[PDB]
Order: C-alpha cells, then sequence, then structure tokens
RNA sequence: AUUGCGAUAACGAACGACCUUAACCACUAAUAGUGGUGCUAGCAUUUGCUGGUUCCACUUCUUAGAGGGACUA
RNA sequence: GGAGCCAGCGAGUCUAACCUUGGCCGAGAGGUCUUGGUAAUCUUGUGAAACUCCGUCGUGCUGGGGAUAGAGCAUUGUAAUUAUUGCUCUUCAACGAGGAAUUCCUAGUAAGCGCAAGUCAUCAGCUUGCGUUGAUUACGUCCCUGCCCUGUAC
C-alpha cells in the first residue's frame, strides 16, 4: 500500500541532464526512518510524496 | 455647487472616465443601464465592485462613465477600475476617513487590480 | 445504413414513450439512441419543450439541456 | 433579501448574491474537499470567484502558478490547438455548459466532481532515460499538471469528427475518472505509466 | 420614461422590424431576392421575405443614436471578409445600391431628413416613433 | 575580467573592456478634453432622463517639450 | 445567413492633380457632380478582423476544400495575345492530420487575427512596423552540438 512521507531538505541536482533531484524525506506516520529518494518534478520542502515502494533507496 | 469628483481607469489601451456626484442611485455606460453592458459571459466581471460593498452604498449617488479605446475585453477591465477608484475619492472628501479605509479594505482583499493598474507593457523591440 | 429525415408514425410513437425515461436529452443523444437526423431533432426538442414533456435549463443554440422533469 | 430599490433596478436575481459568491452564480465553494492529504496545498479551492477570466499574472516565480483557481487552470487548457489559440471566450461558455451537464447526469455539486478527476488521474510514479530506464518519484506540482493535460487530450480526440459536442465529451471523461472506470482515456493512460514504471525499478 | 438607449440591440431590431412590415409603407426595390448585399457574401440572404425590413429598422436606429451619417460610412459598416480562394483574407465594402434606397425609403415615412452638412439626420417624428416601441418593448417583459 | 587581500629582489608605470529608453512626479501649451450658460428636440411629468447647436470657466484625463526621482536594498 | 460592435503605428495636391467626405446611377466591379486638407485641425472615431448573440446544415470527400477550365462585363497603360487586376454565372481536382530527418521559442512572450508603409501608371501569397485576443511548460544541466580557459624539441 501508499505510503505518505515529508520532504525535510532538498541536496541536489543529479541525473544527465539535471531533469531529477535529490531529497532526504522524513516518513509522516513515525517520524525518524528517514531515506532519500529520487523526484521528478518540482519539488519544495514540506512537500509530501506517495512512495509506492518503500525498502528502496537512491543511489550513492 | 454640488460634491462631486472625477477619476479615470486604465487597462491596456482602454482608458474609462468617471464622474460621480450626489443624487439617486443610477449606473450608466455611455448613456446606457450597466445592466446591458456586454459581451454576456463578461458581465459578472463589471458588477464585483457592487456585490462586494453592497448596494446600499449606491443609492445616494450618481455614476456615468465613457470608456473610449482599446477593445472588447479591455474595456470591460477598465470601467470596473474607474467605478472602485470612484467610490472611493467620494468618501475620501465628503465622508470620514474612517469608512475610506473600510471600502479599501475589501476591495483589496478580492483583487489588487480593482485599484491599482498592472503595469503590464508591449516588448520593445 | 442512414440516419432517417422525414418522420415516420412508427418512430412519432416510439418518440413520445420513449423520451420521458432519460435523464438528460440533447441534439446529439436523440440522434444517437433513436436513428433521426440531427434536422429533425432540432424540430423534436421544441416541439417536446413546448407540450410540457421536458423541462429547460439552458439554451444556446450551440448547446441545448434538458431534464426529466 | 434587501431588496434597495435603485434609479437603474438590479435584477432580483443579481441581488440574491450580494450574501455569497457563487462560481457563475450557481455553485457554492463551500464543503469542497480536496480528499488527498498529499495535493491539499496545490489545490486552489478557497478563494471563491464569480467568473473563471481573470487577468492573473502567475508565471514570474517558479510556484506561483499553485496559487492560480483551478477553475481558470482547467479552462486554459481547452485553448489548446493553433486554431484554437487566443480563444479564452469561446474556452469559458464550455466550461459553463459542462458543470451543467454533469448536474444532470449524476447529482454531485458538479465542481466536486472536477475535483475527484484531478486527485485520481495524476501518476505517482514514473521514469526516466538513463539506453535503459529507471524508476522515480513525482512530485505533487508535476500531479496535477499531468492530470489536467490528460483529461483535456482525451476530450480533445474524442469529440474530433464528432456529433458530439466537446462539452459533451469533456463532461463524461470527467464523470468516469471520478469513478474509477477503466472507460475513460486517462485512466488508461496513468496505469501503463506505472506498470511500466513498476517492471524496471 | 424611456429612450431606445434602455432597450437590448437585438430585441428592439425584431420588435420593431415586425411593426414596420404590418404598416405596408415601406416601399420595396423588387429587384429583392437576387441580391446578395455583398460582392464579399456567397449566398443571398436566408430570410427570404423579412430580410429588407430587417435592415430598415437596424439602420433607423444607428442613425438615432448618432450625429449624421452617409451612404459611404453605411457600406463600411456592412462589410466583411471576403475569402479570396488560396490567397488570404481582406476586408470589403458591402453593396451601396441596397444601402441607398434604404435611406430613401425611410425619408419617405418621414423618420429621416437631409442634414446640413451632409448626410441623414433623425427626424423628430422618428424620435417620436422609435420611443413608442421602445415603451412597449419593456411593458412587453 | 590584469577584478582584489596578502606575501616579497623588486619598485613605480601604459591601451582595450557614456549615452538613450520603460517609470513616477512641480512647468507648459491648447489644432486635445471636461463642466457650466443661452437656444432647442423627444419621453415623463418630484422636475427629471437621453440628445442637437452661442459664449464662459478649467488642465485632472490627452498632448508634447522641458526639469527632478537605487547604491546590492 | 442575419444582428451586435471595439484599435494603434503611418501617409497625403498649386510643381499642380495626392488622400477623399457628401448627393445621384449601377447586381457588382465601377461611373458621375461637388467638397475639406500643405494637416494634433480634413480623409479619420481610418465603425479593421478574429470575436459575441439568434437561425440553417448533421457527419455523408458533405453545404468541408477551390486547383484546372468556359462565356461575358469593367479599370490602368502607347500596347494586356503566351492574357495586370477586379466582378458575375458555370466547371468542382488532390487533400481523411502526413516516414526518415529538421526550425523557432521562457511573458503581454509563443500562436491566432487584421491594418499601415516600402517598391509603384497598373500589379504581392513579399519585407518592416503597429495594434487586437492571449496559453501550456522550466527557473535546470553538460547527455548531444558548439565555443572558451588552465607533459614534451615537438
Amino acid at each position: 500500500p501508499v505510503t505518505l512521507a515529508k520532504v525535510i531538505k532538498v541536496l541536489g541536482r543529479t541525473g544527465s541532464r539535471g531533469g531529477v533531484t535529490q531529497v532526504r524525506v522524513e516518513f509522516l506516520e513515525d517520524t525518524s526512518r528517514t531515506i532519500v529518494r529520487n523526484v521528478k518534478g518540482p519539488v519544495r520542502e514540506n512537500d509530501i510524496l506517495v512512495l509506492m515502494e518503500s525498502e528502496r533507496e537512491a543511489r550513492r | 455647487a454640488v460634491p462631486s469628483v472625477q477619476t479615470f481607469g486604465k487597462k491596456k489601451s482602454a482608458t474609462a472616465v468617471a464622474h460621480v456626484k450626489a443624487g439617486k442611485g443610477l449606473i450608466k455606460v455611455n448613456g446606457s443601464p450597466i445592466t446591458l453592458v456586454e459581451p454576456e459571459i463578461l458581465r459578472f466581471k463589471v458588477y464585483e465592485p457592487l456585490l462586494l460593498v453592497g448596494l446600499d452604498k449606491f443609492s445616494n449617488i450618481d455614476i456615468r462613465v465613457r470608456v473610449t479605446g482599446g477593445g472588447h475585453v479591455s474595456q470591460v477591465y477598465a470601467i470596473r477600475q474607474a467605478i472602485a477608484k470612484g467610490l472611493v475619492a467620494y468618501h475620501q472628501k465628503y465622508v470620514d476617513e474612517q469608512s475610506k479605509n473600510e471600502l479599501k479594505k475589501a476591495f483589496t482583499s478580492y483583487d489588487r487590480t480593482l485599484l491599482i493598474a498592472d503595469s503590464r507593457r508591449p516588448e520593445p523591440k | 445504413a442512414q440516419h432517417a429525415v422525414i418522420l415516420d408514425q412508427e418512430k412519432y410513437d416510439r418518440i413520445l414513450k420513449e423520451v420521458p425515461t432519460y435523464r438528460y436529452v440533447s441534439v446529439s443523444v436523440l440522434v444517437d439512441r433513436l436513428k433521426i437526423g440531427g434536422s429533425l431533432a432540432r424540430i423534436a426538442l421544441r416541439h417536446l419543450e413546448k407540450e410540457g414533456i421536458i423541462k429547460p435549463i439552458s439554451k444556446h443554440s450551440k448547446q441545448a439541456i434538458y431534464t426529466r422533469a | 433579501f434587501t431588496p434597495v430599490v435603485l434609479a437603474t433596478p438590479i435584477p432580483e436575481e443579481v441581488q440574491q448574491a450580494q450574501t455569497e459568491i457563487k462560481l457563475f452564480n450557481k455553485w457554492s465553494f463551500e464543503e469542497v474537499e480536496v480528499k488527498d492529504a498529499s495535493l491539499v496545498d496545490y489545490v486552489q479551492v478557497r478563494q471563491p470567484i464569480f467568473v473563471a477570466h481573470t487577468a492573473g499574472r502567475y508565471a514570474n516565480k517558479r510556484f506561483r502558478k499553485a496559487q492560480c483557481p483551478i477553475i481558470e487552470r482547467l479552462t486554459n487548457s481547452l485553448m489548446m490547438n493553433g486554431r484554437n489559440n487566443g480563444k479564452k471566450l469561446k474556452a469559458v461558455r464550455i466550461i459553463k455548459h459542462t458543470l451543467d451537464i454533469i448536474n444532470v447526469l449524476t447529482d454531485q455539486n458538479p465542481i466536486q466532481v472536477v475535483v475527484d478527476a484531478i486527485t485520481n488521474t495524476g501518476p505517482r510514479e514514473d521514469t526516466t532515460r538513463v539506453a535503459r530506464r529507471q524508476a522515480v518519484d513525482v512530485s505533487p506540482l508535476r500531479r496535477v499538471n499531468q492530470a489536467i493535460a490528460l483529461l483535456t487530450i482525451g476530450a480533445r480526440e474524442a469529440a474530433f469528427r464528432n456529433i458530439k459536442t466537446i462539452a459533451e465529451t469533456l463532461a463524461e471523461e470527467l464523470i468516469n475518472a471520478a469513478k474509477g472506470s477503466s472507460t475513460s482515456y486517462a485512466i488508461k493512460k496513468k496505469d501503463e505509466l506505472e506498470r511500466v514504471a513498476k517492471s524496471n525499478r | 420614461g424611456v429612450s431606445v438607449r434602455d432597450v437590448a440591440a437585438q430585441d428592439f431590431i425584431n420588435a420593431y422590424a415586425s411593426f414596420l412590415q404590418r404598416q405596408g409603407k415601406l416601399e420595396v426595390p423588387g429587384y429583392v431576392d437576387i441580391v446578395k448585399t455583398s460582392s464579399g457574401n456567397e449566398m443571398p440572404p436566408q430570410d427570404a421575405e423579412g430580410w429588407f425590413y430587417k435592415r430598415a429598422a437596424s439602420v433607423a436606429r444607428h442613425i438615432y443614436m448618432r450625429k449624421q451619417v452617409g451612404v459611404g460610412k453605411l457600406n463600411k459598416l456592412y462589410g466583411g471578409a471576403k475569402s479570396r480562394g488560396v490567397r488570404p483574407y481582406k476586408h470589403i465594402d458591402a453593396s451601396g445600391s441596397i444601402n441607398r434606397k434604404v435611406l430613401q425609403a425611410l425619408e419617405k415615412i418621414g423618420i429621416v431628413e437631409i442634414s446640413p452638412k451632409g448626410g441623414r439626420r433623425i427626424s423628430e417624428n422618428g424620435q417620436r416613433d422609435l420611443d413608442r416601441i421602445a415603451a412597449q418593448t419593456l411593458e412587453e417583459d
């Protein structure tokens, strides 16, 4: 099922054309358990994502 | 003679001019009642400065407006501005400053363009 | 096949019983589920509205919207 | 009530609007609710307006367009192909008729049906080229943009070489997409994007 | 009181055209139903019988609201775009011969008269006539 | 950017890289505009409303010319 | 098809015949008698087009589209044949959204719509400028194209 997460920090642009932003996101159901994800569109702090897969981490 | 003011509004190349004086609430544009302004789909864009403050405010004053240039749409936006600016200018001189700012609070809450021209201009060469 | 452009007695009888069934009726609806041409549908609506079988809510020449009541 | 007579008599039906602003003087914004918490900040339905035409300028700051009312956002995307550019008054009339139809097919407050279609249609995962593809998450603003584009494109193609008018087909798209109905063009498109993303993640 | 300015345009015109036709004094040119009314048009007027009365009404109102007019300005007013085939569109003036006879006809029933400084101006009987139809059109509401 | 702190067998010197728009306000002038006045048409008749054609007042709108109005705040 | 009805930038004669209002004739193109202007003053409120409202048409290469072609009536010019341009009736072609490739563009901007000037006896689908209606999508990067800067006698 879906999981909501809140953007707490924006880290930088990535990808061969800069089309993707890396972001650090905090789970909304319980704080901590923070994970880092790749986001396609324009994004800001306090935005909410719908993580459809949870146990996966952005490349680095 | 009689308490009166005149004010103007702008949009792009339209220029509405309004006279306000004491009397019995009538509102005419180019000598015709405001209920006939055209196109029909935009007509509420002109009722805004009336319904937003309330009709009771107009019972003692006559508004008549002339609009001149521009196009069909741009001149509609001109007249609504001339009415709003005209109304506060009348209060500013002939009643207290308290009611004047009561009006402003209502207008600028809904849409800044009721008082201030948008200042966009054609791009130079 | 081709849409009908002159009204036979059978379809006239059909119209009067079927149209009160529909929630929403318009030129497009009569041409679709009945098989009359568009020039009949514009005539039918004016007749049925005059007769009181359908209720108008808006009219615009390029669109028309009538309801069950 | 307040009939307030004037030397130019304003019609009764306009005076009655003096108490609350309704869209096209017909439907209320009150009790419209964005049902997904993730989109509440990005679907302007809070400031009421009389008519879906405004001068407003929104291109100057990159998130500022999020404040534009959703109904006006929709009308803009009808003005699309080159033969229709700039013809906003044409588009406004189309919306006016569309909401009427939705108030008769089904019986909800029609502006509520629009909000459902938007929230229900935007993709929630996507892919990018690295050749190969990699799956990525999608931001809430882009979710709204995608929904609007898919809805009007589906309507436009359905009404080409038509008999139904634009208003008829746009109304049908919105209703089918507020349901989970795969018959709508937009629902099919969303599904393909997500299942491909699943394959590559 | 009431003035022509108090009534919607395509509501006054329909009413007055219907009235003017019933009186039967308005003299028609007789070549009606052949003429296109414009060199930019394709096909003649679609309302075969009524169209001459409709234009007579429109001209009367247009003069009433203005200081004076002449035939040339009317041709500009009723002009339109002509397709010019494969070349781009252009503005073209309407037929002169229609409009000239319209003004001559209205003058015989006394609605309009020749002005100094040229062109035509409204007669006082024209004012009195048009103001009466205006009142009836609102009252019918 | 040879655009600068500092360091110190160096010190002191030479080309390339100011002028007009947008935008607010005092001053002009009228061939532009507004209001009043005399006469006058229609409607209605609290004495109003929409127009036509002899003077008077003004400059806000228009005008065009001139004068002043961001330095990283 | 009928009705509604709104701009900005230009240019114009005595050197003589430019821009043309108004009246009359003609289905139209056009003709004819007078008139204002060497121009913020007159043409000119350049009453522009898209656009708005009410009707006819009904998904049929159809009333979409108007190439090719026949007959006739006018205008410029010393002269229109291989045909300047305009008008009227008739003829009614391809074209059902276009493969590989490829151009311009970040706000009063793209695109849609029209007008004036240039050349000029006549002759625009051209060039420049002006206004009317007015969006979608970024606010980034070095993946592609291209430019610039900071081991060795070669």
